[PDB]
RNA sequence: GAAACUGCGAAUGGCUCAUUAAAUCAGUUAUGGUUCCUUUGGUCGCUCGUACUUGGAUAACUGUGGUAAUUCUAGAGCUAA
RNA sequence: UCGCACGCCCGGCGGCGACGACCCAUUCGAACGUCUGCCCUAUCAACUUUCGAUGGUAGUCGCCGUGCCUACCAUGGUGACCACGGGUGACGGGGAAUCAGGGUUCGAUUCCGGAGAGGGAGCCUGAGAAACGGCUACCACAUCCAAGGAAGGCAGCAGGCG
């Protein structure tokens, strides 16, 4: 399950090899009343960029979106959907911004269409700046 | 080819013009900062060794 | 720009200095110091526009460099020194003491002070730091690093500093009921009692404060400077005492007082 | 970057219909009754009253 | 020079940013250090804000922490054996952060035999006739001998570590960035990460 | 007190609008992801190991110059931080 | 290290300053980031990708975060909600003109932010520059000369030619 890739995949603040005679894992609460999920504590995964078990700090803005693509490795694309007002025609126009959000692997079952909440953090890659903090399931689909 | 010979134990110096290639080939093809025996410079120059220290060109 | 700017323009200067428009292209870029640039009032502006003790930049230079102006108990000689909030000017020779407190509007007011009040000032702390051997540190609003404070002094409180020593004498804690001078924003200069404190995690915490005449108004917490327990201050208050009478009441007061003057 | 005002304002406005005989006769009546030098001194007073009435109309519709 | 700027590259939409300014000085890159193994050579770069960075260029020693016992000693770097990024950075011996080097286990052997007074390594049958290792292992007082006899219950080591001590050189991970700090520090690999990198090394060995 | 070494500033200002179409820019917040001469406040005998003051060069100055010519500079003497 | 006063224990104690320094704050900032907003064009409908395009893991470089760059994997990323390509007699904004209410046109122009010093590029010094009233090349231009060489950058203020 773990140690897929080239280097050893461990959490950097834990010292796992103290002399004996299950590893403890580092995890934190990210503030703003976000409940850390049970799979973050009970899991066995590693992640640099998970907000709950990694070296990121959720700051700034706390936005939302709908899951619209999950084709990437440990990041999804959300589709922020909003309106915009022209001062001439007292009307609106429906716009959107697709944006790439690092989805931690503690959110283990999510399908596209779910309304996730994201938080601004350190820029994790070129076009990724947010993390999925909590996931709210789409309407219906309880089965 | 003008020469500027300086004796630094008294602190004196003098420009001597000379145009004798027999007096000058003993100076030619030798590098800077070396002590060439100046005995081929005239009647009065015997036992004098001089460190050549580099000068100025035809064009300055 | 390829580095830090050194010039400041006349129009781009802050409005509460109340510079005019047609003397020169520039305004004095204040030197770096304990108070911010847009929240200071420099010594050239204080001696030249307000007090009229100097007429020109040469006159305020020769006043400040025959060593007469004593800011905060210390001799400060450059004319672009940022004299900021709660600073104490000690005019030694002419025998005055000023405290740069704000006005009922956005100004700094010329506010004459007795020497027994002018030997202290009041400072809002900005940080609690812990130095290298468990040594606590206050960081006030005017760059004072004060090592070994009282552990009951926390991050948004104020302290009464003795000036020739720099030591703490007493402190007021940020609670509901205490006073407040407001150092920033649209409510700048107002004086009231702290009615409410509203916590916003991540955002800027906002404090509701109510003055003497029943007017309640909000302000971000970075702009709030408590100045005494209850209604009783630990300094003096300027003329008008931070009320902000309306424009109708100001009109009525000026015509009433000057028709009584005649 | 020079230290001067560059602030200026016209104190009048020329009317849009130039040769309306009723308006010409009325303005020249005012010049004759109050001894004015040209039509601009009629137009500047009409402009000041227009600004006063425009502030009036916006305060009344407030 | 070498630039570090996002404006020379495409958008998220695959577009083309045309630049609005030429190359800046805060957009600066300098070439790689490529710290080999040899007698110590460190050049000093002065950087933004007037500070100093220490390019190692060839480098022999570094202090490694064996942290399950918590002993951290200055040690001679023997070899580079595994690198998670690039195998030619193993093929040439380049010290980088999180590469696997080998270091001679003599200071940790000295510490273990001086703290617990038990031999490690030590193919059995030989005793050092210079006699200093056995004057380290023997002849103590009856007050201190109970201290050694109670510390010698916590004196059994991992067998992977112990055969590394017997071969004489340990596997360790570089923690610092030697093109940045100028040092080649790090920690001795023991544990499941040691077994991970060992099976990586011998699977690469084939 | 000219000169010259040292220190600082010369990255501010001023001019123009060629480039540049989510670029710049405006509001907005973030640096818990960084640097910062200066100025104000701390710190500045915390270290356990010739001091009544250590060394040798160099400019300015004198003196031989070179080039047609540069805010060019060379060989020699001295002398400070 | 430097300058003023000049006293006191019986050689040693001394006050007021000036300068400089590792770090921590402070000030002026700078620098990347977050959300949202730009005119015309479909006679521009698909564009981007092993020459980085979108992510992952490990490094290199950097002041820092970061495909910024390298190595190995994943095959993604943007698009009728107008991308991509082109055009602009396009620096952006505060703002100006015209106006009943809406609008339409302008903003090179004194305040703020950006860009640049003929065109491109590279750097030294410095806390801060990819500086040009600093340097090195090349291209175009161009000055002095003993023909070997030397020196330059008005979109700074005047001024001259076109
Ligand atoms: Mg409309
Ligand atoms: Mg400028
Ligand atoms: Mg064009
Ligand atoms: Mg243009
Ligand atoms: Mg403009
Ligand atoms: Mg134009
Ligand atoms: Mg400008
Ligand atoms: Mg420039
Ligand atoms: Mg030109
Ligand atoms: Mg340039
Ligand atoms: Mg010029
Ligand atoms: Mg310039
Ligand atoms: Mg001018």
């Amino acid at each position: 399950d773990i140690q897929t890739e080239r280097a050893y995949q461990k959490q950097p603040t834990i010292f796992q090899n103290k002399k004996r005679v299950k590893l403890p894992r580092y995890y934190k609460n990210i503030g703003l009343g976000f409940k850390t999920p049970k799979e973050a504590i009970e899991g066995t995964y590693i992640d640099k960029k998970c907000p709950f078990t990694g070296n990121v700090s959720i700051r700034g803005r706390i936005l939302s979106g709908v899951v619209t693509k999950m084709k990437m490795q440990r990041t999804i694309v959300i589709r922020r959907d909003y309106l915009h007002y022209i001062r001439k025609y007292n009307r609106f126009e429906k716009r959107h911004k697709n944006m790439s959000v690092h989805l931690s692997p503690c959110f283990r079952d999510v399908q596209i269409g779910d309304i996730v909440t994201v938080g601004e953090c350190r820029p994790l890659s070129k076009t990724v700046r947010f993390n999925v903090l909590k996931v709210t399931k789409a309407a219906g689909t309880k089965k | 080819m003008k020469l500027n010979i300086s004796f630094p134990a008294t602190g004196c110096q003098k420009l001597i013009e000379v145009d004798d290639e027999r007096k000058l080939r003993t100076f030619y093809e030798k590098r800077m900062a070396t002590e060439v025996a100046a005995d081929a410079l005239g009647e009065e120059w015997k036992g004098y060794v001089v460190r050549i220290s580099g000068g100025n060109d035809k064009q300055g | 720009a390829r580095g830090p700017k050194k010039h400041l323009k006349r129009v781009a200067a802050p409005k509460h200095w109340m510079l005019d428009k047609l003397t020169g292209v520039f305004a004095p870029r204040p030197s770096t110091g304990p108070h911010k640039l847009r929240e200071c009032l420099p010594l050239i502006i204080f001696l030249r526009n307000r007090l009229k003790y100097a007429l020109t930049g040469d006159e305020v230079k020769k006043i400040c460099m025959q060593r007469f102006i004593k800011i905060d108990g210390k001799v400060r000689t450059d004319i672009t020194y940022p004299a900021g909030f709660m600073d104490v000017i000690s005019i030694d020779k002419t025998g005055e003491n000023f405290r740069l407190i704000y006005d009922t509007k956005g100004r700094f007011a010329v506010h004459r002070i007795t020497p027994e009040e002018a030997k202290y000032k009041l400072c809002k702390v900005r940080k609690i730091f812990v130095g290298t051997k468990g040594i606590p540190h206050l960081v006030t609003h005017d760059a004072r690093t004060i090592r070994y404070p009282d552990p009951l002094i926390k991050v948004n409180d104020t302290i009464q500093i003795d000036l020739e020593t720099g030591k703490i004498t007493d402190f007021i804690k940020f609670d509901t009921g205490n006073l407040c001078m407001v150092t920033g924003g649209a409510n700048l200069g107002r004086i009231g009692v702290i009615t409410n404190r509203e916590r916003h995690p991540g955002s800027f915490d906002v404090v509701h404060v109510k003055d003497a005449n029943g007017n309640s108004f909000a302000t971000r917490l970075s702009n709030i400077f408590v100045i005494g327990k209850g209604n009783k201050p630990w300094i003096s208050l300027p003329r008008g005492k931070g009320i902000r009478l309306t424009i109708a009441e100001e009109r009525d007061k000026r015509l009433a007082a000057k028709q009584s003057s005649g | 970057p020079v230290a001067r005002s560059w602030v200026c304002r016209k104190t009048y406005v020329t009317p849009r219909r130039p040769f309306e005989k009723s308006r010409l006769d009325q303005e020249l009546k005012l010049i004759g009754e109050y001894g004015l030098r040209n039509k601009r001194e009629v137009w500047r007073v009409k402009f000041t009253l227009a600004k006063i009435r425009k502030a009036a109309r916006e305060l009344l519709t407030l | 020079g070498i630039s570090r700027d996002n404006w020379h590259k495409r958008r998220k939409t695959g577009g083309k940013r045309k630049p609005y300014h030429k190359k800046r000085k805060y957009e600066l890159g300098r070439p790689a250090a490529n710290t080999k193994i040899g007698p110590r050579r460190i050049h000093t770069v002065r950087v933004r804000g007037g500070n100093k960075k220490y390019r190692a260029l060839r480098l022999d020693v570094g202090n490694f922490s064996w942290g399950s016992e918590c002993c951290t000693r200055k040690t001679r770097i023997i070899d580079v054996v595994y690198n998670a990024s690039n195998n030619e950075l193993v093929r040439t011996k380049t010290l980088v952060k999180n590469c696997i080097v080998l270091i001679d286990s003599t200071p940790y052997r000295q510490w273990y035999e001086s703290h617990y007074a038990l031999p490690l390594g030590r193919k059995k049958g030989a005793k050092l006739t210079p006699e200093e290792e056995e004057i380290l292992n023997k002849k103590r007082s009856k007050k201190i001998q109970k201290k050694y006899d109670e510390r010698k219950k916590n004196a059994k080591i991992s067998s992977l570590l112990e055969e590394q001590f017997q071969q004489g050189k340990l596997l360790a991970c570089i923690a610092s960035r030697p093109g940045q700090c100028g040092r080649a520090d790090g920690y001795v690999l023991e544990g499941k990460e040691l077994e991970f990198y060992l099976r990586k090394i011998k699977a690469r060995k084939g």
